[PDB]
RNA sequence: UCGUGCCCCGUGUGGCGAAAGGGAAGCCGGUUAAUAUUCCGGCACCUGGAUGUGGGUUUUGCGCGGCAACGCAACUGAACGCGGAGACGACGGCGGGGGCCCCGGGCAGAGUUCUCUUUUCUUCUUAACGGUCUAUCACCCUGGAAACAGUUUGUCUGGAGAU
RNA sequence: GCGUGCGGUUAACAACCAACUUAGAACUGGUACGGACAGGGGGAAUCUGACUGUCUAAUUAAAACAUAGCAUUGCG
């Protein structure tokens, strides 16, 4: 039974600071709480436990990641073009 | 094929022998009643000959080079096999399943295993069965 | 805090070959919004090991191996002389000077880019985070990729208690007092 | 304080050298005898059923150990 | 087509999926193939690797998770890995 | 009945140690005992786990117990629990098995590299 | 012993600073006009030192048992190292234990009692220190789970092996 | 008193033990029934500061200050 239309996450917050900046927050907070996949072992069970340290409750993993998200998109794209000059340096 | 069978050297991984180095005497793939798994009956190093160098005299060289053994009936899921094979003579029945039912059999056994693995340090083959695990 | 975040001093392993070290924490530093790395590297002269503590780039872990010196691999975690690494790539805590271990592209989600090099004077043209371009020695170390806890200033503080809590433990002044609210005498601005 | 369960290692413990006194407690509402032995670090009781063979224990007790019975008041 | 193939012999062959299993079928020697996850602990892929070695066992390494490999044996569980034990008809051996 | 009690020492304050419990006399009075802190378990050097069959004691009690009550009868015992010590004989066989073979790897590219030049 | 030397090692520098932080160890009963975990009686503990007896180990020199988790009264261990404890936020509900509160019976004593009230009230206790048998988490062995299962008030766990 | 090989899910039955809530009904006193105590008056609007918070101890508690948000400047 959903009990909010649109603050979700937000309705903490009740009718303060405004609904640009609850709705600004509310993105953050979605991503910081969600549970997600090991890379190393596969279980759903990494969460943040500070701000950039991710770590997975099963195999004890713990990861440097982004601020909110697991990964950020610049360390993806990052990621990607490292093996691309890794590849060009090797061959 | 199978590995684990006779003369197969094997590494203990659990039990106060945790880090021997193990050889099979007899491999028991179907179990027991006793015990009603996969396991094997093996002998031992529990104490290893210590590092002998050139200056030592011929007292200090016979005492630090004896072998104190152990036998063992041990689960193949706390067994590490090696490619190493150790093939002795004298550990042919060396132990079977009612030695490990009366402490005087247990004794000669182990006195029997003792002397054999000596003989074998004292060729000087083999050397990696008779020196200890680095962990 | 417990210790400073810089690279191993500049030694004769680092300058010919690599040294290895091992990853055993990723941990919270108050006052910095970025997490340190406690890396555990031998000493190749005694058989004590050291223990070092790194800004932690993002995609590093416990239990990784990292590789510091002039050989060392391409891989994100991997510190290396800026003349061991092509243009393009990306770098943290770079040295201004070879050997005062990290100054440059410290901060979360912040790097420093390789823009070329000058091989005949030993020399690198490099992109710093504000845009700003520097000329620094070959020599000069970094760590491949970025600094981790990128996208912390995304989210707003939202509340006075947040921005007291962000500050109590960084030192900075808070609350801020305008200075056009002050007296003539306590202010320039003031009246 | 020590409980002995075993007769033998009551009798040693009573033939020790630092074996200074000991007591004997009637306990009459449950039917129970009390061997108590005061020695240097412990004291030491041995709990009996009451019986004649527990009187004859006393017997066995070294002589030159001192043994006296607990009264019913403890006056101080 | 290794997925084509690993639905092959789950449909008429016969597997063992996960470590235990794995384990007790190399020690038994009837072990025809063994598939291990790309992200299985590098200290349990070494260690199949090396019992495999034991057996004279080839050893395909699945470039997906231990998901993608129980996804591909048709099951709602992860495998980090299994053992084919039956080819049935299949030429998974074949390769 | 007097069912109040007092401290038994100076110290006023509800301070971690100035932890008390109530406790019956046979004379029949509610009073205080105070107690120290709770011992603690030891843990694995590895995972941080707490060691089986090791006591939680205070760091000083352990000086007063014997030798078999602190420890272990296995390698790293009461120091590295049963699947860390297991992992290390594993992975300590396991990479000298490969440093061996790697070594093998290397003399045979090194013979191939002689006869090329040779 | 060329007798009046040689070798090894690297870490730096000391002190003050908390009767609420950390910290070796004591409980009960009694006792004074006034002190008491301090006195008395009983029963203990900690730290350090010396050196015996018993028991243990050893002629297979430095214990044996259990598949294992691990056990047992012992059961060698310098340099140099590794690790643990000391040693740690706030808040929320849930479960275990002590003490308090509450209820019923019984013995003994006290009060009420024109009438009623098998009544109302009071004592009925058990310390430190030890022994023994047990107590959530977790870990081990067998085995291999979809018709998915186990399971908390709170949906987490399981082929990385659940029930 | 334990080991198997079975067989059955109407135990949907018996025996014993236990506590506080909730709902419904009749009867009955009444000047009162949250009987003392305890315990929001409410509504229509305007101006004003976003809010929580802070200051003139001993005449001013506020449209003052702070705040999150926003913008500018300097520094490799
Ligand atoms: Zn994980
Ligand atoms: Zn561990």
């Amino acid at each position: 039974s959903k009990r909010t239309k649109k603050v979700g996450i937000s309705g903490k917050y009740g009718t303060r600071y405004g609904a640009s900046l609850r709705k600004l927050v509310k993105k953050q907070e979605v991503t910081q709480h969600a549970r997600y996949t090991c890379t190393f072992c596969g279980k759903n069970s990494v969460r943040r436990t500070a701000v950039g340290i991710w770590s997975c409750k099963s195999c004890k993993k713990t990861m440097a990641g982004g601020a909110y998200t697991v990964s950020t998109p610049a360390a993806a794209a990052m990621r990607s073009t490292l093996r691309r000059l890794r590849e060009i340096t090797e061959a | 094929m199978k590995f684990l069978k006779t003369s197969r050297v094997c590494l203990v991984t659990r039990g106060r022998y945790a880090g021997k180095k193990v050889v099979i005497i007899q491999p028991v793939d179907q179990g027991t009643k006793s015990h009603p798994y996969g396991h094997a009956l093996v002998a031992g190093i529990e104490r290893y000959p210590s590092k002998i160098t050139r200056r030592m005299s011929k007292a200090r060289i016979e005492k630090r080079s004896k072998i104190k053994p152990f036998i063992k009936v041990i689960n193949y899921n706390h067994l590490m096999p090696t490619r190493y094979t150790l093939e002795l003579e004298g550990l042919k029945a060396v132990i079977n399943a009612d030695t490990f039912k009366e402490p005087s059999q247990r004794e000669e056994a182990k006195k029997t295993v003792k002397k054999v693995l000596e003989d074998r340090y004292n060729s000087g083959k083999n050397r990696w069965f008779f020196t200890p695990l680095r962990f | 805090r417990k210790a400073p975040a810089k690279f191993r001093p500049l030694d004769y392993a680092e300058r010919h070959g690599y040294i290895r070290g091992i990853v055993k924490e990723i941990i919270h530093d108050p006052g910095r919004g970025a997490p340190l790395a406690r890396v555990v590297f031998r000493s190749p002269y005694k058989y004590k090991q050291i223990t070092e503590t790194f800004i932690a780039n993002e995609g590093m872990y416990t239990g990784q191996f990292i590789y510091a010196g002039k050989n060392a691999a391409l891989t994100v975690g991997n510190i290396l002389p800026l003349s061991s690494v092509p243009e393009g790539t990306v770098v943290s805590n770079v040295e201004e000077k070879p050997g005062d271990r990290g100054a440059l592209g410290r901060t979360s989600g912040n790097y420093v880019t390789v823009v070329g090099h000058n091989p005949d004077e030993g020399k690198t043209r490099i992109k710093l985070p504000s845009g700003a371009k520097k000329v620094v020695p070959s020599s000069s170390r970094g760590m491949i990729g970025i600094v981790a806890g990128g996208g912390r200033t995304d989210k707003p503080l939202l509340k006075a208690s947040r921005a007291k809590h962000k500050f109590a433990v960084k030192r900075n002044r808070w609350p801020k007092t305008r200075g056009v609210a002050m007296n003539p005498v306590d202010h320039p601005h003031g009246g | 304080p020590q409980e002995v369960s075993d007769i033998k290692k009551f009798i040693e413990i009573c033939r020790r050298k630092d074996a200074s006194s000991a007591r004997i407690k009637k306990n009459p509402k449950t039917q129970q005898i009390k061997f108590k032995v005061r020695c240097q670090r412990f004291l030491y009781t041995l709990v009996l059923k009451d019986s004649d063979k527990a009187e004859k224990l006393k017997q066995s007790l070294p002589p030159n150990l001192q043994i006296k019975d607990v009264p019913k008041r403890n006056k101080r | 087509s290794i997925g084509a193939k690993l639905a092959l012999v789950i449909k008429s062959g016969k597997v063992v999926l996960g470590y235990r299993s794995t384990l007790k079928a190399l020690r038994s020697g009837k072990a025809k193939l063994i598939l291990i996850a790309a992200n299985t602990p590098p200290l349990r892929k070494s260690e199949l690797e090396y019992y495999s070695m034991m057996s004279k066992t080839p050893v395909h390494h699945y470039s997906g998770t231990n998901i993608e490999l129980g996804t591909a044996c048709g099951k709602l569980f992860r495998c980090s890995t299994m053992a084919i034990l039956d080819a049935g008809d299949s030429d998974i051996l074949a390769d | 009945a007097p069912t109040r009690v007092t401290y038994r020492r100076r110290n006023p304050y509800n301070t971690t140690s100035n932890r008390t419990r109530v406790i019956k006399t046979p004379g029949g009075q509610l009073r205080v005992l105070h107690i120290k802190k709770r011992g603690t378990a030891p843990k694995c050097g590895d995972c941080g786990i707490k060691l089986p069959g090791i006591p939680a004691l205070r760091p000083r009690e352990y000086a007063t117990i014997s030798k078999p009550k602190k420890t272990v009868q296995r390698a790293y015992g009461g120091s590295r629990c049963g699947n860390c010590v297991r992992d290390r004989i594993i992975r300590a066989f396991l990479i000298e098995e490969q440093k061996i073979v790697k070594k093998v790897l290397k003399e045979q590219s090194q013979a191939e590299k002689k006869a090329s030049k040779k």
